[PDB]
């Protein structure tokens, strides 16, 4: 905070921040355009969604506004998160304490004012020509502002389709590339060679005909594959092929598409990729992408909104991931129960107060 | 891109008389001036044939580059290779006016790459439906001594060619008329986008 | 320009990009100092 | 100590030493860069902040600032760690003891100074070209310095980045080499080769309408794959190929997107990389990555604020990783309880005092 | 990198009295009757394609390197291979103030990659469009005598060349001109970035 004020300066204060102009067009290219960019986001976002909550504060999440759910706020909210690295969320209070409601502003419209001591003083929601200036020069400050960790940049967060960038224009092109060969290609299974007694000699239209009818009819189809073909004098069948036939960039198609999916986090057997046997028997694999990838996602999104709804009322209140009656966590749950219930030395009660429970 | 010519030759320029010298004519005849009219005009058929094949211009005559849309963002290079002294920009518009522009724009001189790249990252600007004519005198010297001499020798060996053969008649040198030219061409590798 | 109804307004000039260069030059000291002076002395001649 | 005094005078007592030049380079070339070296960090990152920790001062550590929250801290923190080989925290302090303010700032703008006795005096926080001097010659000492281990250098760390260094700019490298050759490319489906009677001899553009309108209409596309194509005196058709298809340095990204998950230490099964299989189950490779760089690493952490904060208060406090409930040590901890509870020759209370419980 | 040269050779410098003996001296039909200002154009033409395909200079005229970027850090090797005494490394802005520099480089001769290779590493840098500008006299020697006469023999095997026959016509010795030529030519190996 005494550091603060140095680094404001050089931005400047009172300014608008933009951060990544592209930001958008990843949206575009990486997130609309291919399908594991696009599966690795919803399998998070809706996963985020599904878990309950610890906290009253929760009846505004449950009901946040008109048309957007308990569940569709937190895919909008993590669906900015995971896409452009910054979430958003708009209070407006009619009513004094806990504001009934909430909005995801997305943060391609958005930008920061860095203010006289760097933290921020202004959000800038900039659609069209149009800007609102919204107001952190006070002690409710309605937006909270949810950043990825982004170790170079003071203002933003890093947005994991960024360090996918060059694999997803990987996968996008070559996938592409396969769409184009299958449009743009001339493969002929043969071709008529004339050549005449000179070495040039075009054949007349009475001619040219007859071997149009003798080829419709008679060698082209599968019902006419095979037959023998007299070929006079002239006349020659240079039969073509087509050398590379399946496997066009293949492999690094595959490998782009597993690098899509390690950089947002899930694992490959979650969203479908093929791929080598990392995780075993989706025992494992839905209880590592819920480890690795979407409770610590949560649990950072959680302990932003306990801190920025907290400051609506008067005391502080903690709202985490339940890490409880979430289905993917039963392996651990299964070896967490079976080690203090097969510990029969300790009695009833000292492990009621171990796995949780109201003691009797 | 069009790269007309504003103004040819003189004429009087080429070394008429000393091609005669080179053909092996004769020397003291009264007459003297019967090939002048068909000398030069194997000149001029042997400098056009040596200015396609090279690129090179070897009279500096003025050009005039129209063209409408730039190359690449700030470079346009200029097909005429050895030039000095870029005239004119002038920025035609969509139809009629006509302004004349220093518009901050540079010229690197080169043999190989002669540039005309801007130093404000950005040429100046073009009007929509109109083209950017380029007033240039590109050349190695205005008379035919300022030449280098080898592709001055590569047009007499081919010039004399012309003169004495008519009709495509077929008929290995150290340095031929090939060997003189081939430091003279453009080398270049790119068949790509930029 | 303020587009009339009946104008079929034309494109408008977009605005050129200025591209300035900092060169960044070099600033070297080459100060020489004896080995016997800087071996001797009270005081300490390689922060000074 | 000694050795340190004589050190300082040689590098220059007084004036600030920057050491690693290219550390702001790295950081938007392997972790905005590449998605391996993205997700490595975040997956220790993530990970140390998750852990809990065992003493008040955890307070301060529970809410340090304004919209950064405790396990948006440590996600900072050692976010430079592995980034810079630098960590850095300063505390603001209105009260004397337990300052109410921790912000982590970022390594590519600090800078020591050796100061008298070898042991720095100053850090300069340089942004711009504007300066702040933050003082060490008291005894609260307002920035906490973690360093990682450099053996060649007196005032920084090492930088696991620096160690990849090279296998960044392969792995950069070889997915935008397959990138750019997705997209500077030209290969042909074939070539119809038209000589003529000569050696060579365009086609008039008459011909040539004719010659693409056979072409456009009848044999590319899906849709005429294979018609016969008749080729009359002069034409040729020569099919090309396209020689290496997949696999443009394809092992030599697989095995640079190894090397970098080497440096920093995670294990490939985790991040998801594919390779051979070393761990097992994940039973194995999630205790692994608990053990051999996030533990290790975190008790060094932990190790140092336990120091730093303790210059604040009178009392010194103990501060270290939980090593209990931290979910990837349950394989350790079922090995160990079910060990000591099938040991049933010593008592009830004998074993309770093993295992770690409140003896009864 | 324009590289032309500041002045030609006098003329009065050339063998022409000696390549009248290597036409017909000792064997012949007499001196016989040769245009002697043709011949000088001749040997012109045969040094000009024996300074192409070497690299070299022959008669030690006077050049001007006037290029905008620094290819190396410091290097700077020269085109035209033998070199002494750089006459200038005048240094002139985008207006033309021409601000000489007299010390911070040493140019290294050499018949195989002369150089400029500057103290250090730091060598001049350009101002923003005033392109560098270095003059110097590159060749072997003054006269004709001075030459290594391998390569003095190859001009007077390619100038009676052109002097015996004129058109491109027909005719795989020994020690030809092409054979004397090639332990003169720059034997490079780089396509490379540096």
């Amino acid at each position: 905070s005494v550091t603060g004020r140095i680094v404001a300066m050089a931005s400047g204060a009172g300014r608008p921040v933009w951060g990544p102009r592209d930001t958008v067009s990843l949206m575009r290219t990486g997130f609309a355009g291919n399908p594991v960019g696009f599966r690795s986001v919803k399998l998070i976002a809706e996963a985020t969604a599904a878990v309950p909550l610890i906290c009253p504060v929760l009846d505004l999440l449950r009901r946040p506004n008109a048309g957007q759910g308990r569940a569709e706020l937190f895919e909008a909210l993590i669906g900015q998160i995971l896409l452009s690295g910054n979430g958003y969320l708009e209070a407006v209070c009619p009513e004094p304490g806990v504001p009934r409601e909430l909005h995801v502003l997305r943060s391609d419209r958005m930008a920061v004012v860095p203010g006289a001591d760097g933290w921020p003083v202004g959000y800038d929601y900039t659609v069209g020509g149009r800007k609102h200036r919204f107001d952190m020069t006070g002690h409710p400050d309605p937006i909270c502002h949810i950043k990825s960790f982004h170790p170079t940049d003071d203002h933003y967060g890093l947005s994991p389709m960024q360090a996918a960038a060059v694999a997803l224009d990987v996968h996008n092109a070559a996938s592409a590339w396969s769409k184009a060969l299958l449009d743009n290609a001339a493969r002929p299974s043969g071709a008529i060679i004339y050549k005449g007694a000179d070495g040039q000699g075009v054949l007349a239209p009475e001619q040219y005909e007859r071997l149009i009818f003798e080829m419709e009819t008679h060698h082209q189809g599968a019902r006419n594959a095979g037959r023998p073909m007299l070929l006079e004098g002239g006349l020659d069948w240079k039969p073509m092929g087509f050398s590379p036939s399946d496997m066009e960039f293949h492999e690094t198609k595959a490998a782009a598409a597993r690098e899509i999916a390690l950089a947002f986090g899930v694992p490959p057997m979650l969203i479908g990729i093929p791929g080598d046997a990392t995780y075993a028997n989706y025992a494992e694999a839905n209880r590592a992408f819920y480890r690795l990838t979407v409770l610590p996602l949560l649990t950072r999104v959680s302990a932003a909104l306990a801190w920025w709804l907290s400051g609506y009322l008067g005391a502080q209140i903690e709202l985490k991931p339940d890490l409880d009656q979430v289905p993917a966590l039963a392996v651990e749950r299964d070896q967490l129960w079976a080690r203090i219930g097969a510990a029969g030395f300790l009695s009833n009660s000292e492990k009621r107060v171990l796995l949780g429970l109201p003691p009797t | 891109m069009m790269l007309n010519e504003v103004t040819a030759v003189p004429g009087t320029a080429l070394p008429v008389a000393e091609f005669r010298d080179h053909l092996r004519l004769g020397t003291g005849f009264a007459d003297l001036g019967a090939e002048d009219a068909a000398l030069l005009s194997y000149l001029r058929a042997a400098i056009a044939a040596i200015e396609g094949r090279t690129a090179k211009a070897l009279i500096s005559r003025g050009f005039r580059l129209a063209l409408t849309a730039w190359r690449w963002g700030d470079m346009q290079t200029l097909p005429i290779a050895p030039v000095a002294t870029v005239t004119a920009l002038r920025l035609v518009d969509a139809a009629g006016v006509e302004t004349p522009v220093a518009a901050g724009w540079r010229l690197v001189p080169d043999m190989a790459r002669p540039r005309i790249e801007a130093l404000g990252a950005m040429l100046p600007m073009i009007p929509t439906g109109g083209r950017v004519e380029i007033d240039f005198t590109a050349g190695f010297g205005a008379s035919w001594s300022a030449l280098p001499v080898d592709l001055a020798q590569a047009v007499f060996l081919l010039a004399a060619q012309y003169y004495e053969l008519r009709h495509d008649g077929a008929a290995a040198m150290p340095f031929g008329v090939m060997a003189l030219i081939e430091r003279w061409r453009t080398v270049r590798v790119l068949g790509g986008r930029p | 320009g303020w587009a009339s109804e009946t104008a079929a307004l034309s494109e408008t000039a977009t605005p050129q990009i200025d591209r300035i260069t900092i060169p960044l030059h070099e600033l070297a000291a080459m100060p020489k100092a004896s080995q016997r002076l800087l071996d001797d002395s009270a005081f300490d001649i390689e922060t000074w």
